[PDB]
């Protein structure tokens, strides 16, 4: 991969770094942003020798503020060779991209359901008591 | 109750022409008021169907309706006003 794109549909990607075995054993990986990580999935020293890294976002909210561009640098101190790959993070935030109004009904309808039933039963008890009070005064 | 009782068809044929004129004016006020409401708040809903379901926003093909130069779209405003005329007229026909 010459560049990496991370998004709602591709929350990770899998890149292979190729080289000689000794350079791949002694391969550092360094991200330009703490919101983007890479972890080694597998190592092959048989020809062609490679390491697969699964690259992904640690926090989707870092991707909510705008298109986060960063680099992912793979470097070997044994040869002073390095390769730096661009990583674009584009999370168009996932059951719509907040604010105050829209969300603030159907979540509250599930948070407050016990208070909604309690107030409904208190209004049914209050109307029943008012009807019993009417049929003992009128 | 009416001060003057009248056959149902005359009582309705007289009110229907006043209703369709009222629905057309009231839909135009409701669309105008909603256009002002959406210009201050539309981002927030339009930011609750894209966050736990998964949806993208086409910043290249469509001008966002938070913008005055999307929200002044005459074809949208016509079909939304016509929808409000159908809504108010059918609901007020039930009431009448």
């Amino acid at each position: 991969q010459a560049e990496i794109l991370l998004s709602n549909h591709y929350t990770s990607s899998e890149i292979r770094v190729f080289g000689a075995p000794e350079v791949l054993e002694n391969l550092e990986v360094k991200s330009g942003s703490p919101a983007v990580l890479a972890f080694a999935k597998e190592k092959s020293f048989g020809w062609p020798s490679f390491i697969t890294y699964t690259v992904g976002v640690l926090d989707p909210a870092a991707g909510s503020q705008g298109p986060l561009s960063t680099t992912l640098t793979f470097s070997s101190p044994v040869t002073n060779q390095a390769i730096a790959i661009p990583v674009t993070v584009a999370f168009v935030v996932d059951r719509r991209g907040p604010g105050p109004y829209g969300a603030s009904l159907f979540q509250h309808f599930l948070d407050s359901y016990q208070v909604m039933f309690f107030t409904l039963f208190a209004l049914l008890a209050g109307t029943a008591v008012m009807i019993i009070a009417y049929h003992t005064v009128c | 109750f009416p001060i003057i009782q009248q056959y149902k068809f005359l009582r309705f044929r007289r009110s229907l022409l006043l209703l369709v004129k009222h629905s057309c004016v009231e839909s135009l006020f409701l669309v105008r008021n909603f256009c002002i409401l959406y210009y201050f708040l539309g981002y927030i809903p339009k930011a609750w169907i894209s966050t736990a379901m998964n949806l993208h926003i086409d910043e290249q093909v469509h001008r966002p309706l938070d913008t005055v130069s999307g929200l002044l779209n005459l074809s949208l405003l016509y079909h939304v006003w016509l929808c409000g005329v159908f809504l108010l007229t059918t609901w007020y026909v039930s009431w009448i």
